[PDB]
RNA sequence: AAUUUCUACUAAGUGUAGAUGGAAA
């Protein structure tokens, strides 16, 4: 139920901050606007539901995401500074995602 | 500046047959809800592509 | 003969299909775009009057941005998400899911569906 | 009768085609054991 | 005989003014009411090809609110400022002034003209 | 729906937010 979710920890254990990433909020201008990405995701999957072939409403969704990954790297790049911190990253050569 | 540079030019893949535009002053709508703003009036025009 | 009158109606049905499309296409222009309704593409006009629903070459999908041609100015439409380019010229409201279309949208229902 | 990007009837069939066929292609490529001793040469011959 | 066709293609010319009306209508729905063009009323359609402009039964006027009718939707006018309650159904713009009009305004001349 | 290009846009009006390593095969 969320494309990707955060939470980063402190030394001991304790949950410094959490939050899903369904909304990039771009900032700008001061004026925040947040902009879905998830409801955005679901809306395209509808419509390949009813494409009647979704070769073409099949790429779209593998551009979208590759397109939501890379308004994702700012959200991270932005906790790493602001944390200096570390990252963990499933492994997926050994995952069952289900 | 590593040395180098090039310049290509590609032409226009698209007939002027085919362009679409969105034409001035007609109140376009707006696609993410979470905006509040629900329209747009541009003075002038938004050529697709 | 008779193969100029027949060869002239159907400039009558173009002309008023045109009107029909322009009639509609400025009512769509308006509603946000999660509420637009189903609609049966294709780029040959479409009678709305009868349109024999239980043609097998027709589906129904819902309708993206409506833009509006260059040159000339005929209002084409967006089916789908935009990034699909099916660029359909003629559509025409149907009440129908996906496939199994059920009836004709009347015009005024289309407005009426902004709420 | 149409443009066939725009069209789907000669791109709807294709797919129903293409993605049996392949499925099937998929299926049987299994049938190697990839490189080893004796085996059906009658069978596999054929099979290659 | 010929007069069955000569009383039909009256009727495309009809078919054919509703969608230049309401090609119109839509985009002097837009204009700020201190540009819109000086038009020719009138209650009966007007073909703006030709117009015979010489005719002597034809003003020209600014417009005002472009409204809606009520039961169907026609796209009736408002001539003038409003209280006057001229209101005439088919326009034609022509950038003749009161009544010496020179010609009929070009449709993209109307959309170009709010600038 | 405007883009070196992609994605989401309209973001206060010829654009806003991120990202981007191209040429060859
Ligand atoms: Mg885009």
């Amino acid at each position: 139920r969320n494309l990707l979710y955060i939470v980063v920890v402190d030394g001991k254990g304790n949950i410094v901050e959490q939050y899903s990433l369904n909304e990039i909020i771009n900032n700008f201008n001061g004026i925040r606007i947040k902009t879905d990405y998830h409801s955005l995701l679901d809306k395209k999957e509808k419509e390949r539901f009813e494409a009647r072939q979704n070769w073409t409403s099949i790429e779209n969704i593998k551009e979208l995401k590759a397109g939501y990954i890379s308004q994702v790297v700012h959200k991270i790049c932005e906790l790493v500074e602001k944390y200096d911190a570390v990252i963990a990253l499933e492994d997926l050569n050994s995952g069952f995602k289900n | 500046l590593s040395g180098g540079a090039e310049l290509f030019m590609r032409r226009a893949s698209l007939k002027k047959e085919e362009l679409v535009v969105h034409p001035a002053n007609s109140p376009i709508a707006n696609k993410n809800p979470d905006n509040p703003k629900k329209t747009t009036t541009l003075s002038y025009d938004v050529y697709k592509d | 003969m008779y193969l100029v009158v027949q060869a002239l109606i159907r400039a009558c049905i173009i002309k008023e299909i045109d009107l029909y499309t322009e009639q509609l296409y400025n009512i769509i222009k308006s509603l946000p775009y999660d509420k637009r309704p189903n609609v049966v593409y294709s780029d040959q006009p479409l009678d709305p009057n009868n349109l024999d629903l239980s043609e097998p070459e027709l589906w129904a999908e819902q309708v993206g941005e409506c833009m509006r041609y260059a040159h000339n100015d005929q209002p084409c439409f967006y089916i789908g998400s935009t990034k699909r380019e099916l660029r359909v010229n003629y559509i025409v409201p149907v009440i129908g899911v996906r496939d199994e279309i059920e009836r004709v949208m009347t015009l005024e229902e289309v407005r009426n569906l902004h709420k | 009768e149409k443009s066939l990007k725009k069209n789907d009837a000669v791109v709807a069939i294709m797919k129903d085609l293409l993605d049996s066929v392949k499925s099937f292609e998929n299926y049987i490529k299994a049938f190697f054991g990839e490189k080893e001793t004796n085996r059906d040469e009658s069978f596999y011959g054929d099979f290659v």
